């Protein structure tokens, strides 16, 4: 029905249509019954009107309250579902019409309240409790806010049993007023009004009827329909959204303990078939879990050891006093401890026995449920009854030691199942048992068990999609005495002849996990030459995976690609593993390889600290056999983080008392910042930011300027620039840094970036305590004004700790070359890491470098000690080391310095000379420096020479730490620790050795972040233990992060955990959906303004920099093209567009070829070869694009080579001159849904993009219509100037005086290029080779 | 009445390094200390991160125990604590046992809150291993500090674990008498428990004794205990009696 589908949207909704239809009832139900009634809501169908805009384009914005009915809210509610999957903003129409908001609220909660089977479908009942849970976990909406705000209010709990609401006001008198001023309120109200207000209080209680009842008219065995299970399953799945939402369960849980969901699930035939209901009971057990989860009701807090034991003392209380009163056989009930009736055994072993009416009673007694009447029999069985008294005075257990035994690594029961970790061929329809990790949780131990559930999903994606890789060709089959065999060969997989352990060290210091476990993996490669090879080109930190499989099978089964690749296998155990080289004739692994004789290779690999420990534990406690060993096969192209996370989990999580708040996303979200942090600095050190003073009062363009002196000539300072606390004065008052000594070649070092008034503000909100989130837009010098920062914060602070933070290497080595050329001193910078690191940067801020550094260092402070006792004229032969060169300033420079000291400052130029003993000492500087004219200053640089000898005296006494620390690792951990005042690092090597540096040395007093986004949730969590409480109070004082919320994300392991939980959603993207200041600078200078264009309209007001605006060299025309940002039309070639030769490896032969002409072109027209970035949609596509590139050109001496043939993921961090972009998309919108990889796609070109696409199957997406319209701005064929070598004069908006080309076709266009190339190879010749 | 001359004074003082001066710069601290503590702090930091001496961190910390700032006192005893090149510093003299007293004279009658005390405790006991002394003394502390529930179940059970000597099973036998309705199962079975303590000629009845005069009802169990509590040798009248 796709021709009909896009038909209505083309004739009715469709965009890029000058005309539309009116709007028609008629057509949307005609459309809705030839779509969703007749294919049971097709994820295609919805799809379809998805790429039409069904829902912004023609259901609320033309729907209406007499218009609203059956047709129009199923198809809403389908389009929101297939959004809400398709992760896009989906309730834009919603937010644009606040009219109609309540009306469709409340019909589709009439929908969801009425009956089941009826008018609306079981389908429809589906598809309505997945619209409720959607439409309460979106809760921060207003509209949606609004809707569930009477509806699950504190009246909410009016309809509960009257004698459970009259014990609940018995429990809390507090909540008996606030009743009381309800019941008073609704006197004056409506009876549509209080009606609906009641109907709303009730309508979770009437959902909870029909999802019970729905599950209860299961039979036991017969089959029964999987829709109403669904739709059970997706109340469920609002049950536990409200349940995690903190005022969503305020009011809930109490309809939750009065109605028992628990009891039902648990009693019901549903849960006890391990087929039909299997992950519904999963998602019961987690739901049981959150309603027993220890988040007091009247506070949103966790409950303590003694708060959790007295409610259920009190429960086994009320149930001795309620025996004592009203039931005669448990006496020795009545009479019993807590330890002797609130454990289900021997409280089973009591009321087992118990008769139907007896047991009701019992919970009349304890108020549970309406009383039983006299004689009479409650319908409610002798099963439902004791599972109900059970399960509320029965013995729980504490999460935290619960959480505490898991095993961190899959089982055979966990490892290939995508019930709680779905594979890579997620489809959306329906749900997994994931935690959600978007806005809020319940407690701190709530975040990290939804923390830890995601990293076990990935971890369990990882060995998943994986395991099933036995060899892998073709599936492989069973051999006699089921052992494996390889009746095939496969290239990305192998059989793996063996699998060895060889390194399973010691753990590091306090923890649970071994940081080094290795295990060498064995394969004879009887395989084809070339693609063994490929196999045996192993290098360092080299991903692969071990494969295992328990095949069942046998030889001969074909392939259903259709079915789960896991099951036609039948897979173990899945290990990723680093292999840091194959071994050699000397059986170490290859760090030129040696002559390798024979096919059998051998590669040592450890892909994670607690890798060979995973599997340990799990052989520990849980039992489960031994998967390094069952391994079968190598495969090429997370248990240490869940071992952080336990930490931390069993940690006293002593936080910021400011960050808890934020980082549990409940309370003000903009507390965290300078202005609501109380202890900001008065007349703060910001040296650096400013050069000039009119610079500086143009930084502060809103405030007044009050300037200690007026004297023009002598101001420009680092001066101290005070922010109020008469409202609005910048103290600008003059300082000058102390002298040196004669020495000029130690100027103190002063930055030379001009950065504007919003980095500056953005440095000062870093360095004011509290934490800051700098929206770093491309090119807004982000990575500068962090350095900065860090520079004031070493003005402002002598022995603080700048923990350096970043999510890669990138924002490491930019930190390391900004660093380069400020004030600081090389003992007093550190690392961390992830194993042996490349060092990008000038001068090794490695571990071994700096203490050899350090060694040379002092080294040379002894150089100059000697030098100042041999001139000041000292008797011997010996030398002297650090500790004796401390005693030597002390016994001697103190000395000398004191007589002068008490000679001039208790007086005169003359004496400012003569009093000076260190003419013999400054005998190798410039020519005597106090000149005798002014005796301040002669006294200023003679005493900053004393100074001098003083700092070095201070080099050597922190050295004499070099002295003592005989070793390199161990002058490294002490360098680290003490002398360190910025330490550097990455997110993982932070998480896998945080215990490390804890033990070691940890000081964590302001840290600064780089690359804030690609930092998951968790993977920025986990350095908030970074260190312990000192004293009573976390040590944290300060975050400035450098983040953006519009760049690329983590892409995660398997599509389907982000799928699932949005792992996209960072703590910087969850800030910025709560409303916590965003310090978004907006100068940037790295792109022209027409080109940056394409990606500054996705900001908040995101500009550029004088540079950008001046820049002679980015308003040049382009080598051979009039259009610096053209997407062309890329048609289907041959009949091929976007083809998929193998399974969804996606690529596009047409543009591809468009695209190699057009770096055939930038080379042949001097665009240089290393300047042209081939930019793609898909990796297949990369690949087939240097398939055809070495293909048509090859070793061309006319051509080189691109500088990227990358992915869009793959380019980050990066910029370019020219991009030549293959967007093969044309049929499908892909996953260029993501406005993260729309600009990252769109921010990758410098001056010059080049594209070839399909245009109006671009511009068919309604996110990316203000880029469709800039990005087809220009017409859609290759214009350029096709005989303009790489320099042509003329700017972006001149008249060129040549002729202009305009290519329509990829064979044309190539054709053109060839002829070029003839031309040349007959009128020259290059001979570089 | 001026920092100058005090200053001045002592750095002229310092020109040579000799035994000299030494007893006017540290002293010159001491009567700084008065009504102003940040110089008393700085002498005694940059003099623990000074001119070396074993002796050094030993005028300091004595000198600022004797003020109201007492944790600068506790950091040059930490500074002795690591000291980075002699475990031993002063030979038979004691600065672990020192900071244990001065721990003890801190968790004496003022910090009752029954967690520092405990803390003070473990941590004279990890600065120095005490051979059943300190043992049976942090013993009767969280016995007797503790409640009645089971975490003074708990506190009687690690205690005679990880117990030394005697006393600890009296210690135990008067949490379990003031405990001995902690619940409406046993009534304290620490009671019956430590009424079967240790076999031979160590008690044999205390413990039996505080169960059956908590305050006084009736036994009925302790008479039994105690007597399976290691009688003479089997073959005897030992059955009768368990009998009658």
């Amino acid at each position: 029905n796709a021709e009909f589908v896009t038909q209505l949207a083309c004739k009715y909704w469709a965009p890029h249509i000058k005309k539309k239809s009116p709007f028609d009832i008629k057509v949307i139900e005609d459309i809705y019954e030839k779509e969703i009634v007749k294919s049971r809501f097709a994820i295609r169908k919805i799809m379809l009107l998805e790429f039409s805009q069904y829902l912004e384009n023609y259901l609320w914005m033309n729907y209406s309250p007499e218009v609203s009915s059956k047709a129009y809210l199923m198809s809403i509610c389908c389009m929101v579902n297939e959004k809400f999957r398709e992760n896009v903003p989906a309730w834009e129409i919603f937010k644009k019409k606040p009219d109609h908001f309540p009306f469709f609220f409340k019909h589709i909660l009439k929908a969801a309240l009425a009956e089941t089977d009826g008018e609306f479908s079981l389908h429809e009942q589906t598809v309505l409790l997945l619209f409720l849970d959607h439409c309460f976990n979106s809760l921060e909406v207003d509209l949606i806010r609004s809707q569930v705000q009477q509806l699950i209010s504190l009246p909410m709990w009016m309809g509960l049993q009257l004698a459970r609401l009259e014990l609940e006001l018995k429990k809390t008198p507090k909540l008996r007023k606030f009743w009381n001023l309800i019941k008073k309120n609704d006197e004056k109200m409506d009876p549509e009004a209080r009606e609906q207000a009641y109907q709303e209080r009730r309508f979770l209680s009437q959902l909870i009827q029909k999802f019970i009842s729905v599950l209860k008219s299961v039979p036991l065995s017969e089959p029964v329909t999987m829709d109403k299970v669904h739709y059970c399953e997706r109340f469920i799945e609002l049950m536990i959204d409200l349940e995690a939402l903190l005022p969503t369960r305020r009011w809930f849980n109490t309809i939750l303990d009065d109605s028992h969901l628990l009891v039902h699930c648990y009693l019901s035939n549903l849960v006890r078939r391990e087929e039909d209901g299997h992950l519904f009971s999963q998602l019961l057990d987690m739901l049981k879990f959150y309603t027993g989860f220890e988040i007091n009701d009247q506070t949103g807090n966790a409950l303590t050891e003694n708060e959790m034991t007295t409610i259920h003392y009190d429960r086994i209380t009320s149930l001795q006093r309620a025996a004592f009163a009203h039931f005669p056989e448990l006496y020795d009930f009545a009479l019993s401890n807590v330890a002797e009736v609130d454990t289900r055994e021997s409280l089973v072993k009591f009321f087992g026995p118990l008769s139907s009416n007896t047991l009701h009673q019992v919970a009349s007694y304890l108020c549970l449920l309406p009383t039983l009447p006299k004689n009479e029999d409650t319908t409610f069985d002798k099963e439902f009854l004791l599972e109900l008294l059970v399960s509320r005075h029965e013995r729980r257990i504490s999460q935290i030691q619960q959480l505490n035994q898991m095993p961190l690594y899959p089982t055979e029961k966990i490892i290939w199942d995508e019930n709680i970790v779905p594979t890579e061929y997620y489809s959306g329809e329906g749900c997994l048992a994931l935690p959600k990790l978007n806005l809020q949780f319940l407690t701190l131990h709530d975040y990290l068990l939804r923390n830890f559930n995601l990293f076990r999903l990935e971890s369990t994606y990882e060995i998943r999609q994986d395991i099933e890789d036995s060899v892998s060709r073709m599936k492989p089959w069973q051999s006699e005495y089921g052992g494996v065999v390889f009746g095939g060969w496969a290239r990305m997989a192998q059989p793996i002849v063996a699998f060895t352990v060889v390194e399973v060290a010691k753990p590091n210091i306090g923890e649970n996990w071994p940081t080094r476990v290795r295990a060498d993996v064995t394969i004879n490669l009887n395989v084809r030459d070339h693609i063994k090879d490929e196999w045996e080109g192993l290098r360092k930190h080299d991903v692969c995976f071990l494969i295992t499989v328990r095949p069942t099978k046998p030889y001969g089964t074909k392939f259903d690609r259709r079915r789960p690749f896991i099951e036609q296998v039948g897979l173990v155990y899945v290990r990723g593993c680093e292999i840091q080289g194959m071994l050699d004739d000397k059986g170490r692994v290859i760090e030129p390889r040696p002559n390798l004789r024979g096919e059998s290779r051998t590669f040592r690999v450890f892909l994670d600290p607690n890798q060979y420990q995973q599997d340990m534990t799990n052989t520990i406690q849980n039992g489960a056999e031994d998967v390094y060993e069952t391994f079968n096969i190598i495969m090429r192209r997370f248990k240490a983080v869940l071992e952080t996370i336990r930490n931390l989990m069993n940690t006293d999580c002593v936080v910021p008392d400011w960050l808890h708040d934020i980082i549990l996303g409940y309370g003000d979200p903009s507390s965290a910042h300078y202005s609501k942090m109380p202890n900001q600095i008065a007349t703060l050190d910001f040296n650096d930011t400013f050069l000039s003073i009119e610079h500086l009062k143009a930084s502060f363009p809103g405030h007044n300027v009050k300037v200690t002196v007026e004297d023009p000539a002598l101001q420009i300072p680092p001066f101290r620039i005070t922010f109020p606390v008469e409202a609005k004065t910048l103290i600008v008052e003059p300082h000058v840094i102390p002298n040196r000594g004669p020495y000029p070649y130690n100027q103190p070092k002063r930055n030379t970036i001009q950065f504007t008034h919003t980095q500056i503000e953005a440095i000062r909100a870093g360095m004011q305590p509290g934490l800051t989130m700098v929206v770093g837009p491309p090119g807004t010098g982000k990575t500068d004004v962090a350095v900065q920062i860090i520079s004031n914060i070493y003005h402002n602070f002598p022995e603080q700790r700048t923990l350096i933070v970043t999510h890669s290497n990138q924002a490491l080595n930019q930190l390391f070359e900004k660093i380069m050329a400020l004030d600081i001193d090389e003992r007093h910078l550190l690392r961390l890491g992830h194993g042996e690191e490349e060092l990008e940067t000038e001068k090794d801020f490695s571990r071994y470098g700096r203490v050899n550094y350090v060694l040379a260092r002092r080294i040379e402070l002894l150089e100059e000690v000697k030098r100042l006792q041999k001139s000041l004229g000292v008797p011997g032969d010996a030398s002297y080391t650090c500790e004796t060169a401390g005693y030597f300033f002390l016994y001697q420079v103190m000395s000398r310095w004191e007589e002068y000291i008490s000679k001039v400052k208790n007086p005169d130029v003359t004496e400012v000379s003569t009093f000076f003993p260190f003419h013999e000492y400054f005998a190798n500087a410039p020519q005597p420096i106090f000149k005798g004219r002014s005796y301040e200053e002669d006294m200023e640089i003679a005493e900053g020479c004393f100074r001098h000898i003083k700092k070095i005296f201070t080099q050597l006494e922190e050295f004499r730490a070099s002295e003592l620390l005989r070793s390199g690792l161990d002058r490294s951990k002490y360098l680290l620790v003490k002398e360190a005042k910025i330490i550097a690092m990455t997110c993982t090597h932070a998480a896998l050795k945080r215990h490390d540096l804890v033990k070691l040395g940890f000081k964590y007093d302001n840290i600064l972040m780089e690359e804030a986004a690609q930092i998951l949730e968790i993977e920025t969590f986990i350095p908030l233990l970074l260190q312990n409480p000192q004293d009573g109070f976390s040590r944290l004082k300060r975050w400035i992060m450098i983040g953006d919320h519009h760049q690329l994300p983590p892409v995660i392991k398997n599509m389907a955990f982000q799928k699932y939980s949005n792992m996209e959603q960072s703590l910087f993207t969850r800030f910025v959906r709560v409303g916590v200041p965003t310090v978004d600078l907006d100068a940037q200078g790295r792109a022209r303004a027409s080109l940056c264009n394409l990606y500054n309209w996705r900001y908040k007001n995101l500009g550029n920099l004088p540079h950008v605006q001046l820049l002679p060299e980015f308003s040049t025309a382009n080598a051979g093209l009039l259009y610096d940002f053209q997407l062309i039309n890329v048609e289907d070639f041959q009949g091929v567009g976007e083809s998929e030769p193998n399974p969804y490896f996606y690529q596009n032969l047409g543009e591809a070829e468009y695209v190699v002409a057009l770096f055939m072109y930038m080379c042949l027209l001097g665009y240089p070869a290393d300047k042209i970035s081939i930019l793609t949609t898909y990796n297949g596509q990369k690949h087939l694009i240097r398939d055809i590139i070495n293909r048509r050109c090859g070793n061309n001496p006319l051509i080189g080579r691109p500088n990227k043939v990358t992915t869009v993921d793959r380019f980050q961090g990066q910029q370019n001159d020219y991009i030549l972009l293959s967007l093969v998309r044309t049929r499908a919108v892909g996953h260029l849904r993501d406005v993260r990889r729309l600009v990252v796609a769109m921010s990758r070109a410098r001056l010059g993009l080049y594209i070839f696409a399909r245009v109006s199957l671009f511009q068919n997406c309604f996110e990316l219509t203000p880029a469709f319209s800039q990005l087809t701005a220009r017409p859609l064929h290759l214009h350029i100037i096709p005989t303009e070598p790489f320099p042509t004069t003329r700017k972006n908006g001149e008249r060129p005086s040549h002729e202009v080309q305009i290519i329509k076709n990829m064979p044309q266009m190539a054709n053109f290029v060839y002829n070029m190339y003839m031309h040349l190879i007959q009128t020259t010749h290059h001979y570089h080779q | 009445g001026r920092v100058t001359h005090t200053r001045r004074t002592f750095d002229r003082a310092l020109r040579a390094l000799p035994i000299t001066q030494h007893s006017r710069i540290w002293p010159l601290y001491l009567r700084f200390l008065r009504s102003h503590p940040l110089p008393e702090t700085a002498v005694r930091g940059y003099r623990r991160f000074l001119k070396l001496s074993p002796e050094s961190a030993e005028e300091y910390i004595e000198y600022l125990k004797s003020s109201d700032r007492l944790d600068e006192a506790a950091q040059r005893l930490a500074t002795v604590v690591n000291d980075e090149r002699f475990v031993s510093k002063a030979g038979k003299s004691n600065y672990q046992l020192w900071h244990e007293l001065c721990d003890l004279i801190s968790q004496n009658p003022d910090k009752v809150q029954s967690l520092n005390v405990d803390a003070i405790i473990r941590g004279g006991l990890t600065r120095f291993t005490d051979q059943l002394g300190k043992l049976w003394c942090s013993l009767a502390d969280y016995y007797i500090r503790s409640g009645h529930f089971e975490k003074a179940r708990d506190v009687y059970e690690e205690a005679i674990r990880t117990v030394m000597t005697v006393r600890d099973f009296t210690q135990v036998f008067d949490s379990y008498a003031q405990f001995e309705e902690s619940m409406i199962a046993a009534k304290m079975e620490t009671a019956s428990e430590l009424g079967r303590e240790e076999e031979d000629d160590v008690d044999l009845e205390l413990r039996l004794a505080r169960f059956e005069q908590l305050i006084s009802r009736r036994p009925l169990l302790l008479n039994s205990v105690l007597l399976r509590q290691n009688p003479h040798h089997v073959h005897e009248w030992h059955k009768r009696v368990a009998l009658h």
